[PDB]
RNA sequence: ACCUCGGAGCAGAACCCAACCUCCGAGCAGUACAUGCUAAGACUUCACCAGUCAAAGCGAACCUCAAUUGAUCCA
């Protein structure tokens, strides 16, 4: 009984004869490296990507974005070359490379990420992070125009939302500081929302803020359809992912519709879903900014739902399955004494009819 | 040609064991786990009864 | 009573790093005859080549989330010799930088011999240290 | 109700309401549950003795907390990474 | 089963109640022989006692 | 096996099964692991904490040694601080 | 096994003739 | 055949399950590791397109690692 | 009685311990460096030697490493006395 | 002549499979002295007895090998 192979056998393609002929995997990296660039390869038999969740990823996602800026390659390249041929012309960066001392600077460097290549990079983050998933249920979206969003929380120092960073409740107790770049003919819609601590629902998600028609960078002259509210992670629950989601329309719009009390402190009238809201305002705006942070319980959620939810606060816990025991057996052979011991409910002396 | 040998600690008083050693070669002075007192302490060969 | 109050008494968090920050997530334990093993949440993985170098942080599951190479353009114009030491401590620096921005910052790195000796990477690990990064993530609660 | 608890001294009683503060109801009550035992008299024996425990815990402060590396040294490498990200000139409230 | 005999008419509370009020109530069954050295009191029923 | 004693016409119970062996009231018997007190240098910790073990017997083996044991050891005992104490009863156990 | 197409997908000592 | 995912390996050779889940059979790439110098050495043998391709077997989990209930309301 | 002077002959053995311990791993140092000084000297004294194998070359290294060490020893006499 | 144990064939691809069948071997050796303690779940030489693997945990650093072997009583 034989079988034919389902396609190529991985080795027929090398020449079997005049293996002298051949080079030689000389070292092991070489060899490692061909290794893990076949691994990816679609073989026609079982293998671990097959079986180990990949969601069936192969499908082409929507973009919902600015279009990319039109650059010319040529002279762009040309003038990256002169600028390193400067670079070049010096010799003390020479002598600093040989004698094995040379910093950046990062301000610099971290600055000119974000105008060339931050999109890419937060946008790969967001992936990872679910939150095209969890909000536009698969489309994607590249963040064009870089965002700086940061709390204030005493005197002094930042406490700034990355590209996932970490902040507590007690540093987002009000409202932060928002700072973007805008030209003063366009409108934008501010909006955070909080992917993970709804109670009720399990694909909700908890509106935290929501400015409409902001002129520019006046983000103190947007309308409040929906006031802030800090994050309040629960108790025993793990960390949430807040984001910000930052959109600019071409004309004015204005809704009554979606916009919230002045309190609003009634999670049913915060029940919020992106997917919804995308729907009902498809056309007019359109998503250029991202960023999001994690949040875990602190002392300040259990004032929050002291005072501004006046609702008493719920505590989680992370359980596991109960231990898996086989049928237990009249007589367990070759089993020692504490096989009894798997099978009791309490361990304190029982005496029935006595 | 190789020996067991019974080896006492010192500190944790009474706890021995036994460990194969080479006729030929010197008593043992070695470090042990003792857990009477949960800790390595040192233990000296005494009184070898075996032959294999 | 107050209708605020209904909470749903399985709570569902969605956030795919939720369980490994808690701790508790499965690491994928085994193959225990290959090389290299598949027991992290996140790793360090450095391609080095001629004209570059590039170092990545990647979750098992294979998804990268973020990476420094030598080839970007933002550090490319500043550094000299993109295949220096000093490129690859440029690079290591940098990808520390962004990772804390991740919110990232305990992961494996798993070395060859010589890879472990080489005095790039072993300057490229103290960067990442003095960056803030922590390598040798801890263990499972309740493995 | 801790804060109306009279026969616990005033400063015993802030710590207490301090460290304990994760055992604390609306109504500012400390709750004491236990599930060791069967029997409702073990099972009281044994709250009555949390009581105690918390109590005289908190009478003595000049205890020494001893070190622990295994839930909490996550926590405070993050929180330290987290301190790292501190550095404007201006900001309030 | 204390609380049992007691309520079922069988040995009285009004008295003292010892080994031999016991075995006359027939709520225990004592064996001298075999080993037993009396009645010993256990906790089954601690609450509604 | 003796059973019927030319003294008495009783049945007799074979002693040596009482000096090996533990019976709990629910009907299983308790012994130990042959050879764990026999060449423990020539065995490893784990062989050794296996032989250490108090195991159960099989059905053929139980009544097999109900067969040579008298009534006498299947009584019911109340010990006063007897170790095998919890183990006199079954629990969760479906036919 | 030795029925299933994938059958010798595990041959290296053709390849080292070593 | 070889421990993959969740499978682990006893000092005899034996692959036990380290989870609770279906065995699923594979052929991965066989990467020694470096300081296997046996191995190391037939891998560097090996001309320029060749691959070992050894057998493997994991274990797939069946359900999540807990989950979060509500246990209080104050 | 019997416990607490069990008790008090185990708090003495720890003192005891500790201070032994690194004298005993001095003595292993010690001693793996007279090994390793002894390996020394057996192949610096076959160094001149013309042919062909251990059968002869060996033998009169070993003589010339017992001379010197009955010489030493002679030595030590002397310095003790 | 053999009697116990292990590897290969017969016995080709889960397991098992005889022969006064064909061939090899074993009755040790070497290195640490956590070759500590406990404990889910399993395998098993077709019974039993024996034998084998092992998560988690407590402590402490940050095992090779194929067989290499002997029950109870008793000393
Ligand atoms: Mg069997
Ligand atoms: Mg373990």
């Amino acid at each position: 009984r034989r079988t034919p192979p389902l396609g190529p056998m991985p080795n027929s393609d090398i020449d079997l004869s005049n293996l002298e002929r051949l080079e030689k995997y000389r070292s092991f990296d070489r060899y490692r490296r061909r290794a893990e660039q076949e691994a990816q390869a679609p073989h026609w038999w079982r293998t671990y990507r097959e079986y180990f969740g990949e969601k069936t990823d192969p499908k082409e996602k929507i973009d919902i974005g600015l279009p990319p800026p039109k650059v010319s390659r040529t002279q762009q390249l040309l003038e990256r070359k002169q600028a390193i041929q400067e670079l070049r012309a010096n010799v003390e960066e020479e002598r600093a490379a040989r004698l094995r001392t040379a910093s950046v600077p990062l301000d610099a460097v971290r600055a000119e990420w974000e105008r060339t290549c931050g999109p890419y990079h937060k946008q790969r983050l967001a992936e990872y992070y679910g939150l095209y998933r969890d909000l536009f249920h698969g489309a994607t979206f590249v963040p064009r125009v870089p965002l700086h969003v940061a709390y204030a929380v005493g005197e002094d120092d930042l406490m700034p939302v990355y590209c996932g960073n970490e902040v507590t409740p007690t540093e987002a107790a009000q409202a932060p500081e928002v700072t973007y770049e805008a030209e003063e003919g366009s409108l934008w819609t501010l909006l955070l929302t909080s992917l993970d601590g709804h109670l009720l629902e399990p694909d909700a998600e908890y509106l935290h803020w929501l400015l409409t028609n902001i002129p520019g960078n006046r983000v103190a002259e947007g309308q409040v359809t929906c006031p802030y509210l800090p994050p309040f992670p629960a108790r025993g629950s793990g960390i949430h992912r807040l984001a910000f989601l930052l959109f600019k329309q071409d004309q004015p719009i204005d809704f009554s519709e979606d916009a919230r009390p002045s309190p609003c402190y009634q999670l049913a009238q915060r029940t919020f879903r992106t997917f919804d809201f995308y729907k009902k305002h498809q056309e007019t705006m359109t998503p250029a900014g991202l960023s999001f942070f994690q949040c875990r319980w602190d002392d300040s959620v259990t004032y929050i739902f002291h005072q501004l939810l006046d609702m008493r606060e719920p505590v989680f816990e992370f359980v596991r399955p109960p231990p898996y025991h086989p049928k237990q057996k009249r007589f367990p052979h070759r089993q020692p004494l504490r096989y009894l011991d798997r099978y009791r409910d309490s361990h304190e002396p029982t005496y029935g009819i006595y | 040609k190789n020996i067991l040998v019974r080896m006492v600690s010192e500190a944790g008083t009474g706890f021995c064991f036994n460990t194969k050693r080479n006729r030929l070669r010197e008593k043992l002075t070695l470090l042990h786990y003792d857990p009477v007192v949960k800790q390595r302490v040192l233990f000296v060969e005494k009184k070898k009864i075996r032959s294999l | 009573p107050v209708e605020n109050e209904a909470v749903a008494p399985e709570f569902t968090n969605r956030n795919p790093r939720n369980l490994e920050l808690l701790s508790v997530a499965r690491k994928e334990r085994g193959w225990r005859t290959v090389f290299p093993s598949r027991e992290f949440w996140h790793r360090l993985r450095v391609i080095r080549t001629q004209h570059h170098v590039e170092a990545l942080v990647e979750h098992q599951n294979g998804k990268v989330v973020v990476s420094a190479s030598t080839r970007e353009w933002a550090i490319k114009k500043h550094l000299y010799s993109t295949r220096n030491v000093v490129a690859c401590e440029s690079i290591g620096r940098v990808l520390a930088q962004r990772c804390l921005e991740a919110g990232i910052n305990f992961m494996v790195y798993q070395p060859t011999p010589w890879e472990a000796a080489s005095d790039s990477m072993k300057r490229l690990q103290s960067a990442m240290t003095e960056g803030g990064v922590v390598l040798r993530e801890p263990q499972r609660i309740y493995e | 109700h801790l804060a109306t608890a009279e026969w616990i001294a005033e400063p015993v009683r802030q710590k207490i309401a301090i460290t304990h503060k994760n055992k604390i109801n609306r109504l500012g009550e400390l709750i004491l549950t236990s599930e060791s035992s069967r029997y409702q008299f073990r099972n009281l024996a044994d709250c009555l003795q949390k009581i105690r425990d918390m109590i005289t815990e908190a009478s003595q402060t000049p205890k020494e907390p001893t070190k622990e590396d295994v839930k909490l040294h996550r926590i405070r490498i993050e929180n330290m990474n987290r301190e790292r990200l501190r550095q404007k000139r201006i900001h309030s409230a | 089963r204390l609380q049992y005999l007691i309520d079922l008419g069988r040995v009285d509370p009004s008295q003292p109640i010892d080994l031999t009020q016991l075995v006359n109530g027939r709520g225990v069954t004592i064996q001298p022989l075999k080993r037993d050295y009396g009645v010993q009191l256990v906790e089954e029923g601690a609450d509604t006692f | 096996l003796t059973y019927f004693s030319a003294r008495k016409g009783k049945r007799k119970t074979v002693k040596a099964v009482i000096d090996r062996f533990l019976r709990l009231h629910c009907g299983l018997w308790v012994r130990r692991k042959a050879g764990y007190k026999k060449k423990l240098w020539k065995k490893t910790p784990a062989r050794k904490k296996r032989l250490r073990e108090f195991v159960f017997c099989n059905k053929t083996q139980s009544k097999l040694l109900d067969k040579m044991t008298t009534s006498f050891w299947k009584r019911r005992n109340w010990y006063v601080d007897d170790p095998y104490q919890k183990y006199h009863d079954r629990t969760n156990l479906k036919v | 096994y030795k029925t299933k197409p994938t059958h010798g997908i595990g041959k290296y000592k053709h390849l080292i003739k070593a | 055949w070889h421990p993959g995912a969740h499978v682990g390996v006893g000092k005899n050779k034996c692959l036990y399950a380290l989870e609770e889940g279906i065995v699923r059979y594979t052929k991965e790439v066989y990467v020694p590791h470096p300081r296997n110098t046996e191995a190391v050495d037939l891998i560097t043998r090996l001309p320029k397109g060749a691959v070992l391709y050894k057998t493997f077997v994991h274990v797939v989990p069946a359900k999540p690692e807990g989950t979060f209930k509500l246990v209080a309301m104050l | 009685q019997k416990r607490r002077e069990r008790e008090q002959h185990i708090a003495e053995c720890m003192a005891k311990m500790p201070q032994m311990i690194v004298n005993w791993q001095q003595q292993q140092r010690e001693n793996w460096e007279k090994a390793q000084a002894d390996k020394e000297r057996r192949a610096r004294l076959q160094a001149e030697a013309q042919e062909l194998l251990g059968y002869q070359v060996d033998p009169r290294s070993a003589r010339f490493q017992e001379l010197l060490q009955d010489l030493e020893k002679k030595e030590r006499k002397r310095l003790k006395e």
